RNA sequence: AUGGUGAACUAUGCCUGAAUAGGGUGAAGCCAGAGGAAACUCUGGUGGAGGCUCGUAGCGGUUCUGACGUGCAAAUCGAUC
RNA sequence: UUCAAAUGAGAACUUUGAAGACUGAAGUGGGGAAAGGUUCCACGUCAACAGCAGUUGGACGUGGGUUAGUCGAUCCUAAGAGAUGGGGAAGCUCCGUUUCAAAGGCCUGAUUUUAUGCAGGCCACCAUCGAAAGGGAAUCCGGUUAAGAUUCCGGAACCUGGAUAUGGAUUCUUCACGGUAACGUAACUGAAUGUGGAGACGUCGGCGCGAGCCCUGGGAGGAGUUAUCUUUUCUUCUUAACAGCUUAUCACCCCGGAAUUGGUUUAUCCGGAGAUGGGGUCUUAUGGCUGGAAGAGGCCAGCACCUUUGCUGGCUCCGGUGCGCUUGUGACGGCCCGUGAAAAUCCACAGGAAGGAAUAGUUUUCAUGCCAGGUCGUACUGAUAACCGCAGCAGGUCUCCAAGGUGAACAGCCUCUAGUUGAUAGAAUAAUGUAGAUAAGGGAAGUCGGCAAAAUAGAUCCGUAACUUCGGGAUAAGGAUUGGCUCUAAGGGUCGGACGAUCAACUUAGAACUGGUACGGACAAGGGGAAUCUGACUGUCUAAUUAAAACAUAGCAUUGCGAUGGUCAGAAAGUGAUGUUGACGCAAU
RNA sequence: UUUACUUAUUCAAUGAAGCGGAGCUGGAUCCACGUUCUAGCAUUCAAGGUCCCAUUCGGGGCUGAUCCGGGUU
């Protein structure tokens, strides 16, 4: 039963602050209240403490991350080069 | 304040060189709600704890009050 | 229960007695 | 005419940052002989937040090469640093998100955060939420390191200045809107007294140039 | 029906200044200051409360047995049963593994 | 013009404290049932969000051919808000 | 507001008694903070003051009264204030607060002896002020005064510091044993140094538990009513700090190895990184029993008297209930581009410099015993008369406790405890006023203008449009009902093996009967709708004539700056704000 | 004029700790081959080796840990 058509978590603004900033504000904050997989003890337990902490309530293994989301595409980029470099370098 | 059960200890503590007075106190209860009888508190007073004594058994209690030191001082009821 | 599937502890009950009749049928069906 | 507030803001007064509640100063280790010749391994104990900061901090503790004691560091947490990892600094440092190393033991196109703009001051370069500094290049005739800041702008440093590899955590930030006064209220209470904003036009011409009309 | 009163100058509900009413051998209500309570003693690996460790005010583990404040293990008090047993096997297996490495790095160094 | 005194009123920042009945509405997360290959849709619950709402204490001060005008008062009183 | 008596020359206003009322626990009650400074209390007493009076008084005259190791200050640090070393300034003085300083403590020594001269080492960062609401060692009960009270008196405790003895414990295996473990105990050595914990922390929501209060039964006392009735109405039946034993959500340990996935909260989380299950361990919020402690306190009865003097007997017991109120607390959940103090202080761990026994040692973190705790504040009011407002001024001024009914309710109305009965009075009832009401028929014809009044209003049920950012509009609009009485049905807990015994609460629905001109019977409490302009909204300002379309706001956009810098400050300076900052930033719009 | 230098002056940091040069020092002009699976631990003039003492509870010297500089970086 769903209770709202569209406006989902942005139901407690009610009708104030703009139908376009509301799904602005809709996206991310589904992303920072999201639940997230622990890349330590591999289960889903990982949330935002504050902005860009996560901490996984099994574990307790606290990762830095980014303000909404626990990995940015900018981030696994510059782990990938990183990586890239450091085998170059290796090698 | 405390309250002992050992006999040799309340002996003990009526002997104890700090000590120097007693007191002996009678109540009137009843047990398991039944008839009346007689129960007797020696409380001896040391220099930083009460200790206090309880005896259910009359007998028991006289011949206890017999049995204390003659230098201590008692004060009965 | 934590569904709201039944009434109260009456209603409960007759479901209880109706399940327990309907898996005593249905073994002796397939035995 | 009378003294405006851009003037007025001179003066300290009521205009002073806020820091009953922040952490600590974020800077990198003195840069001693262990980071000049070796490194050193610091752990991560705990990454926390701090007030009017966007991006979390690292408490770093290392043992102290002169005397049996430990020594507690604030770094600027990077993307992807956890508690209990191990962080090594130093001229030997690898190559790993973390580690600070100087910039002239990284080859071209290294992402660097937190980084020094001379050798010894501890990190001055894309500390905010989000934001790096990549390696251009190397011109080791003259012992300095090309590099591109968060703004665009092309800079040549010692090869000798220290940095933190990877990117700053807690990019995304400035994608949200606010939606309220109030949300901007308690982000600026914990920063400093610079909101809410008058406009010089709305003023009198006595309090601002642009007033009158 | 009673109402009663501070028994000391602090008119204000502060932390300090909590009271319950207590009725006297006199057959009245009294009020009675409470003192803030105590807060388990943590351990200093993960955090968690240190069992058989009393709970008491700082000031107040200067009045009580050394029995009260430890338990009979290596950290006994400052460190829990879990955080002192890891570490136990860490020193051992990183010790065996120093060795192990220190061995293979002599090898090596005699093969090249 | 020269030299001094005031942030016990009030303007603003900071530090440490304190205060705020009872209702209405019913967001996300979760459970059960009816559909569907899935995504997803519908029904009934649960839950208790909001610089939401009605309305006391409180804070403020809209209106009245209002009271008063050497007034209780160099700004007060009543109702209404 | 009234009656009587007393006092007095004199009584509407003083005292006591008799009456009628009020505040109605968000008080006209009981305490405090700031402030005041004797206003507190007793005796005497009326010239002036109390806009009438006065025998009265916060007035006048004379005195009495404030007792602390445990309550505060004192100590700590917060935003901050501010010397020294230095550096500016003609200078009064300014910057800065650990620098730019030779800024001060400790250990060892027969230092291979040159003969009566101090040698070898170790560790390091800055005065002081800043809270009677933050942090913090430790005290309660009963009684006592004209006025003191957690301070005095009686009894019972606790903290800190110090010297020390005995008992206990440990040792010839020197610095204890037990338990698989979680861990337990009356004890069970410890210097440098390092480390950890406590101090030490936001707000809201529901749920669990405790305490006090609320409601209620039996019994033992006391009081009231009794024209008629009521085994009746009201009232007393209490238990402090401290101490011993015991007591728990959470958490943890041992066994064991899980899909037919199970456990489980109001709220959906947990389990091969070991669930369910069985057995254990711990924190002692909190509760129970006992000591304290019935000897106290409470309620009654009976003794002699001018006694300003003494004294005796009884009872103080046993229960019940809850979406109740207040408050404390636990495990949780929601929220943030907000993640929500420091320091004094205390403890513990790691380490083992060392010291210590055989016919003798050790252990003052176990028990007991001994001594001490200075200075300052402490009365009272805290407001329609003790503060401020030129006043005994309808104004202003921070906070704690808080009963019964009706009712959703700290609303309105009535009541118990406590406290007031103060404000110049008496006699008449013209006009005009101030405050409050009613009105035939018509219903805005009044007026610039429906200004003002009236109408509506609680709860239950039926039903509810345009428009829309899809969240709203909305209680849209428009309809029906509501009392009393007598019943019926549904919704549970605790124990036992289809059910039985026992106990208890308030919600909802339905059906007869009955009064009615009224049934949210007082109180309480939206009028609604169709449109236009205008500002997005919540918010803010002209204290004392303008609350708005003004300002702010989120969103959007432009500009400057990579620290040898941007925007600013200072007379200067080895000066300062942003800056505990670094383009996802700061600054100017 | 061009190009250098440091010593005046200027800026910054620190615990003024490791700077500059050289090693018939070693491995391959460059390096210390003394530190990189792990949220352990690292402190009592430093153990050991070697010369003495007057052996007795232990005490000294060199080394461990290369040398030189008239510059804290
Ligand atoms: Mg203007
Ligand atoms: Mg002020
Ligand atoms: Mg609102
Ligand atoms: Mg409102
Ligand atoms: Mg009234
Ligand atoms: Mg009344
Ligand atoms: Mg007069
Ligand atoms: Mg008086
Ligand atoms: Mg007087
Ligand atoms: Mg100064
Ligand atoms: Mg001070
Ligand atoms: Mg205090
Ligand atoms: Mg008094
Ligand atoms: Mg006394
Ligand atoms: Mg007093
Ligand atoms: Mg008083
Ligand atoms: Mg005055
Ligand atoms: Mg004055
Ligand atoms: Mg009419
Ligand atoms: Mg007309
Ligand atoms: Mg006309
Ligand atoms: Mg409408
Ligand atoms: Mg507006
Ligand atoms: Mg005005
Ligand atoms: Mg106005
Ligand atoms: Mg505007
Ligand atoms: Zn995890
Ligand atoms: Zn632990």
């Amino acid at each position: 039963a769903k209770r709202t058509k569209k406006v989902g978590i942005t139901g407690k603004y009610g009708v104030r602050y703009g139908s376009s900033l509301r799904r602005q504000v809709k996206k991310l904050e589904i992303q920072q209240h999201a639940r997230y997989d622990c890349s330590f003890c591999g289960k889903k337990t990982v949330k935002r403490g504050a902005a860009g902490i996560w901490t996984c309530s099994c574990c307790k293994k606290t990762v830095a991350g980014g303000a909404y989301t626990v990995s940015t595409a900018a981030a696994a980029t510059v782990r990938s080069t990183i990586r890239r470099l450091r085998e170059m370098v290796e090698a | 304040a405390r309250e002992i059960t050992d006999i040799k200890q309340f002996l003990e503590l009526t002997r104890r060189a700090d000590v120097k007075t007693a007191t002996v106190k009678i109540n009137k209860k009843l047990n398991k709600a039944g008839k009346p009888f007689r129960q007797t508190k020696f409380k001896v007073r040391g220099s930083s704890s009460l200790y206090t004594l309880v005896i259910n058994d009359a007998g028991k209690a006289k011949k206890l009050i017999q049995s204390l030191p003659p230098t201590l001082k008692v004060n009965r009821l | 229960s934590k569904g709201n599937a039944f009434k109260h502890k009456r209603a409960l009950v007759e479901h209880i007695i109706q399940a327990k009749a309907d898996a005593q049928r249905e073994k002796a069906l397939n035995e | 005419g009378r003294v405006i507030r851009n003037q007025r803001k001179g003066a300290g007064s009521i205009f002073t940052s806020h820091t009953r509640l922040r952490q600590g100063a974020a800077k990198l280790r003195t840069l001693d002989y262990a980071e000049r010749h070796g490194y050193i391994r610091g752990i991560v104990k705990q990454i926390v937040h701090d007030s009017g900061r966007g991006a979390p901090l690292a408490k770093v503790v290392f043992r102290d090469p002169y005397k049996y004691r430990l020594r507690e560091e604030i770094f600027i947490a990077n993307e992807g640093v956890h508690t209990g990892q191990f962080i090594y600094a130093g001229k030997k440092a690898s190559l790993n998100v973390g580690n600070v190393l100087p910039l002239g033991s990284v080859p071209e196109g290294t992402i660097v955060s937190n980084v020094e703009e001379k050798p010894g001051d501890r990190g001055a370069l894309a500390r905010a939420s989000g934001n790096y500094v990549i390696i251009i290049g190397h011109n080791p005739d003259e012992n300095k390191t090309r590099v591109r800041l968060p703004s665009g702008a092309k800079k040549v440093i010692s090869s000798d200045a220290r940095g933190v590899i990877g990117v700053i955590a807690g990019g995304g930030r400035v994608d949200k809107p606010l939606l309220k006064a109030g949300r901007a209220f308690h982000k600026y209470r914990l920063k400093r007294n610079s909101w809410p904003k008058t406009r010089g036009v709305a003023m009198n011409p006595v309090d601002h140039p642009h007033g009158g009309g | 029906a009673q109402r009663v009163t501070f028994r000391r100058r602090n008119p204000y509900n502060t932390r300090s200044n909590k009271i319950k009413v207590v009725k006297t051998p006199g057959g009245i209500l009294r009020a009675q200051h409470v003192k803030k309570l105590a807060t388990r003693p943590k351990c200093g690996d993960c955090g968690s409360a240190l069992q058989g460790i009393s709970t008491l005010r700082p000031r107040q583990y200067a009045t009580v047995s050394k029995t009260h404040k430890t338990v009979s293990r290596a950290y006994g008090g400052s460190r829990c049963a879990n955080c002192v047993k890891e570490r136990i096997i860490r020193a051992f297996l990183i010790e065996e593994q120093k060795i192990v490495k220190k061995v293979v790095k002599e090898q090596t160094e005699a093969a090249k």
